DNA sequence: GACAGAT
C-alpha cells in the first residue's frame, strides 16, 4: 500500500533543488514528454504514511489569456467591442510545450498536491493553472483529506527547505483573482486602444504605414517620464550667477581654493558689492576647524533593479541585453535566480562557504582570504520580499571560461557580493572657514583613514586630496587674489536607463522581468531613441502621442493610474471586493474614456500635421 | 495748538506729512497716536507718507542711514535662488527687499539672518530701521539688530501671484 | 497580419 506525492515547481532548476535537498539524495532523474522538464522520483514520508515522491516543474506561466476567433481579427470587429461583448478565453503559452497534458500524464494515480511554486502573486495564479489541469486527473478524496497543498519558501538552503516542507498551507484563490483580473484589464485596454491608434494613423499618415502605435498601463507612463524630461528641457531659461571665490597661499608653496557659504548670488550689484568689501584686503583670519570622522555605508544585496541600473550606467548595457546575459549566467550556474526584489540575504544562507570560493582569483584574492582571516562583517537589513534570494554568485569563473560581457556582469556581481560582507569606508572630513573681511569661506578636504569595500570596488570611492594644513583658530594666513566668476545654470539633460528604472520602480509601473521589455518596446516602437550615455530622447512619433493624451485625458499618462488600479484589485485579494463588480466597473470606467478619445482624437490630429 | 501727535513721531519714527498724519486721524476728537499708527499700519505708505530718505539714496555718494524710520515692502526675492525654484536649499537664504517711503525707493539685502522677514512676507509690511545702518553700493545691509518688523495689513495683488 | 503585460 502506497500513495504517490506529486510537487510541482515554477522551473526546473528549483524542481532540482528542492528534489535534493528532501530526498537527502536519493533521486531518480528521467526527462517527460516534453524536453524541457524533467521528473525527479525519491521516497519518503508524508502526513503518517510512506509516499513516493514525483517532483516536476512548470516553465513561467502555463497559460495566457486570449480573444476568442472573429475577434482576433484586425479589421473583423470595432475596438470598442473589446470591452465586454468579447469573449477572452486561456490558451497556451509556449505550445511546443505541451504543459497541460504533461501535468495530466504525471499526474494519474496522484493523491497529494505540493505546490512549490514562487510565493508571489503570480505563483498563486500560476498554482490554480496547474490545478485546474492536475486535479481532473487524480484520485478521488476520502473523508475530507487536504489534498491539495502549498509551500511558502524563499531560500533553497537545506533548513529552510526543510521548514517550508514541515509547515504546509493552502493556495489563495483571492490573489489569482486579482491576477486574473488584471490580465483582463491590461488586455482588453491594451488591444483596443492600439487597434484604434493603429488603424486611425495608418489611414491618414503615409509615413505611419506598416508602423504600430500601441497604447499601454506601462508603454504609456514610460514614455510619459521621458516626455517630461523633454519639456523640461525644451522650457528652460538660463539664467545668470555669480560665485566669489578666493585662494590662500600658506606656506608659500600651496594655494587654497575657497569655497564661498553664501554658494551664489543672482544680482550683479551685490556680487559688485560683496566683491568690492572684501579684494582690497591681504590678511585672512581663521574662525573654525573640523576634524570630524565619518563613514561610507557598505552596499545592501543586488537586487535586478540595481543590476539593471549599474549596467546600464557603469558596464553600458540595455535592460534587455542585461537581463539577457544574467539569465545565461544563471542557466550555466554562475549566478543565482536574476530577477529579484529581495535585498535582504537569508538567515541561513552561507555568505562564508560562497565567499570562500572566490578566494584564486588573481584580482580579489588577498581581500577575501583577509576577510575570512579577520572574521567578516554582518550584512545590511533591506527589504525581504518573499520570491527570491538576492543575486550572489555561486561559481567561481575566470574571463577565460566567461566571455567579454557575460564577464564584466559576473564581475560586477561577484564585487558586489564581497563589499555588502566587507567593512565600511571611514574618512575624515577637514574643514576650515575663514574670515576675509565682513565675509566668510569655508575649505573642505578629505583624508581615508580605513578603506573598506572601497577595495573591491574602487570606482564607488573617495576620491585622493592633499590633507589641510594644520591651523587654529586665530591663525593668519596671507590671501593672495579673490576673483568674482560668472555662471549661468545648465539645463538637464535627457532621462538616463538608470534614471527611468527608478522612476518606475518608484511608481510601480511594471515589473522586476518587466522593466527591461518596458524600456525595449518603446524603443522598438520608435518613441525613443537611444543615445549617447545611455539616454533615452523622445521621437516626433513619442511627443505627439504624450502630449496629445494630455489635450484629450490625462489619466492615461500620469504614473498613478498604475497604482490606482492595482490598489482597487488588492481588495480582491483581501476579499473585501468581489471579482466580477471590481473588473466590471473599472472596464466600464476605461470604456467611456475610450469613446471620448475616439471623439475627441482631432486632439492628436493637430499635433501630428506639423510632423508627418 | 498742541500737535503732540507731531511731536511723538519726531522722536519715534513714522515720517508722515500733514495730508498723510489728517488723513489718518478716525476722529477729530484729540490725538491718539496709538491709533494713527494702527490706521498707518492698515494703510499704504505711498500715499500718505512723507519724504525723509535722502535724494540719491539708490547710488553711492551715501555710506549711512541714520535715525529710526519706517518704511514699507513692495518687493520680496530669494537672490540666492533662481527665479524658477524659489525654495531651493542648495544656497542659504538671502532676500532683496525693496522698500521705499512715500517718494523715494531703496534696496536692502540680509547679511546675516532674519527669521522674522520670509518669502511670503506680504507686501505693504512695515519694518523700522534703528541705529545706523550700513549702505555699501546703494544697498542698505539689514540684520536681525536693526530691523524691527511692525507687521501690516494692504491689499494684497500678490494672492494674483 | 499585428495587440496588452508578464513569467
Ligand atoms: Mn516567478
Ligand atoms: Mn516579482
Amino acid at each position: 500500500v502506497m500513495k504517490t506525492v506529486l510537487m510541482v515547481a515554477e522551473m526546473p532548476s528549483l524542481a532540482q533543488s528542492i528534489a535534493k535537498i528532501l530526498s537527502r539524495g536519493s533521486l531518480s532523474s528521467h526527462k517527460g514528454l516534453n524536453g524541457a522538464c524533467s521528473v525527479h522520483e525519491y521516497t519518503g514520508t508524508f502526513a503518517g504514511q510512506p509516499v513516493r515522491f514525483k517532483m516536476t516543474s512548470v516553465c513561467g506561466h502555463v497559460m495566457t489569456l486570449d480573444f476568442l476567433g472573429k475577434y482576433n481579427k484586425w479589421d473583423k470587429v470595432d475596438p470598442a467591442e473589446l470591452f465586454s461583448q468579447a469573449p477572452t478565453e486561456k490558451k497556451e503559452a509556449n505550445p511546443k510545450l505541451n504543459m497541460v497534458k504533461f501535468l495530466q500524464v504525471e499526474g494519474r494515480g496522484c493523491d497529494y498536491i505540493v505546490l512549490w511554486l514562487d510565493c508571489d502573486k503570480e505563483g498563486e495564479n500560476i498554482c490554480f493553472e496547474v490545478l485546474d489541469a492536475v486535479l481532473p486527473v487524480m484520485n478521488k478524496a476520502h473523508g475530507g483529506e487536504k489534498t491539495v497543498f502549498r509551500a511558502r519558501f524563499s531560500s533553497i538552503t537545506d533548513t529552510d527547505i526543510c521548514n517550508a516542507m514541515a509547515c504546509l498551507g493552502e493556495p489563495d484563490h483571492n490573489e489569482a483573482l486579482s491576477v486574473d483580473a488584471r490580465q483582463e484589464l491590461d488586455l482588453r485596454i491594451g488591444c483596443a486602444f492600439t487597434r484604434f491608434q493603429t488603424k486611425y494613423f495608418q489611414g491618414k499618415y503615409g509615413d505611419l504605414d506598416s508602423s504600430l502605435i500601441s497604447f499601454g498601463p506601462c508603454q504609456t507612463p514610460t514614455l510619459g517620464f521621458c516626455v517630461e524630461r523633454h519639456d523640461k528641457i525644451q522650457s528652460f531659461k538660463p539664467e545668470t550667477y555669480w560665485v566669489l571665490q578666493a585662494k590662500v597661499n600658506t606656506d608659500k608653496d600651496r594655494s587654497l581654493l575657497l569655497d564661498w557659504d553664501r554658494v551664489r548670488v543672482f544680482d550683479r550689484e551685490i556680487a559688485q558689492m560683496f566683491l568690492n568689501m572684501t579684494k582690497l584686503e591681504k590678511e585672512a583670519q581663521v574662525e573654525a576647524t573640523s576634524r570630524k570622522e565619518k563613514a561610507k555605508q557598505r552596499p545592501l544585496a543586488l537586487n535586478t533593479v540595481e543590476m539593471l541600473r549599474v549596467a546600464s550606467s557603469s558596464l553600458g548595457m540595455g535592460p534587455q541585453h542585461a537581463m539577457q546575459t544574467a539569465e545565461r549566467l544563471y542557466t550555466q550556474g554562475y549566478i543565482s535566480y536574476p530577477r529579484t526584489e529581495t535585498t535582504h540575504y537569508p538567515e541561513n544562507f552561507d555568505l562564508k562557504g560562497s565567499l570562500r570560493q572566490q578566494a584564486n582569483h588573481p584580482y580579489w584574492a588577498d581581500t577575501v582570504k583577509r576577510l575570512l582571516a579577520e572574521g567578516i562583517n554582518r550584512p545590511r537589513k533591506g527589504h525581504d520580499a518573499g520570491d527570491h534570494p538576492p543575486i550572489t554568485p555561486m561559481k567561481s569563473a575566470t574571463e577565460a571560461e566567461l566571455g567579454g560581457d557575460a564577464w564584466r556582469l559576473y564581475e560586477y556581481i561577484t564585487r558586489h557580493f564581497i563589499a555588502t560582507v566587507s567593512h565600511d569606508c571611514k574618512y575624515l572630513q577637514s574643514t576650515i572657514s575663514f574670515r576675509i573681511g565682513p565675509e566668510l569661506f569655508t575649505c573642505s578636504g578629505k583624508t581615508v583613514l580605513s578603506p573598506g569595500f572601497t577595495e573591491v570596488m574602487p570606482w564607488q570611492s573617495v576620491p585622493l586630496e592633499e590633507s589641510l594644513p594644520t591651523c587654529q583658530r586665530g591663525d593668519a594666513f596671507p590671501v593672495g587674489e579673490v576673483k568674482m566668476l560668472e555662471k549661468q545654470t545648465n539645463p538637464p539633460d535627457y532621462l538616463t536607463e538608470a534614471e527611468l528604472i527608478t522612476l518606475m520602480e518608484k511608481h510601480g509601473i511594471g515589473t522586476d522581468a518587466s522593466i527591461p521589455v518596458h524600456i525595449n518596446n518603446i524603443c522598438q516602437r520608435n518613441y525613443v531613441t537611444v543615445e549617447s550615455g545611455r539616454r533615452l530622447k523622445p521621437t516626433n512619433l513619442g511627443i505627439v502621442l504624450v502630449h496629445g493624451y494630455y489635450k484629450i485625458d490625462a489619466e492615461l499618462v500620469l504614473p498613478t493610474i498604475r497604482s490606482a488600479v492595482e490598489k482597487q484589485l488588492n481588495l480582491i485579494a483581501q476579499g473585501k471586493a468581489d471579482y466580477r463588480q471590481v473588473l466590471g466597473h473599472t472596464l466600464d470606467v476605461f470604456k467611456r474614456k475610450f469613446h471620448y478619445f475616439v471623439d475627441s482624437i482631432a486632439g492628436m490630429d493637430e499635433l501630428m500635421e506639423v510632423s508627418f | 495748538m498742541a500737535q503732540v501727535a507731531g511731536a511723538a513721531l519726531s522722536q519715534a519714527g513714522w515720517y508722515l506729512s500733514d495730508e498723510g498724519i489728517e488723513a489718518c486721524t478716525s476722529s477729530p476728537d484729540k490725538v491718539n497716536v496709538n491709533d494713527i499708527i494702527l490706521i498707518a499700519l492698515n494703510t499704504d505708505l505711498r500715499t500718505i507718507g512723507k519724504k525723509f530718505l535722502p535724494s540719491d539714496i539708490n547710488s553711492g555718494k551715501v555710506e549711512k542711514l541714520e535715525g529710526p524710520c519706517v518704511l514699507q515692502i513692495q518687493k520680496i526675492r530669494n537672490v540666492a535662488a533662481p527665479k524658477d525654484n524659489e525654495e531651493s536649499q542648495a544656497a542659504p537664504r538671502m532676500l532683496r527687499l525693496q522698500m521705499t517711503d512715500g517718494h523715494i525707493s531703496c534696496t536692502a539685502v540680509e547679511f546675516s539672518y532674519m527669521s522674522k522677514i520670509s518669502l511670503n512676507t506680504p507686501p505693504g509690511t512695515k519694518v523700522k530701521l534703528s541705529g545706523i545702518v550700513d549702505i555699501k553700493n546703494g544697498f542698505l545691509l539689514l540684520n536681525d539688530s536693526n530691523t524691527t518688523v511692525l507687521g501690516g495689513e494692504v491689499e494684497h495683488l500678490i494672492e494674483k501671484w
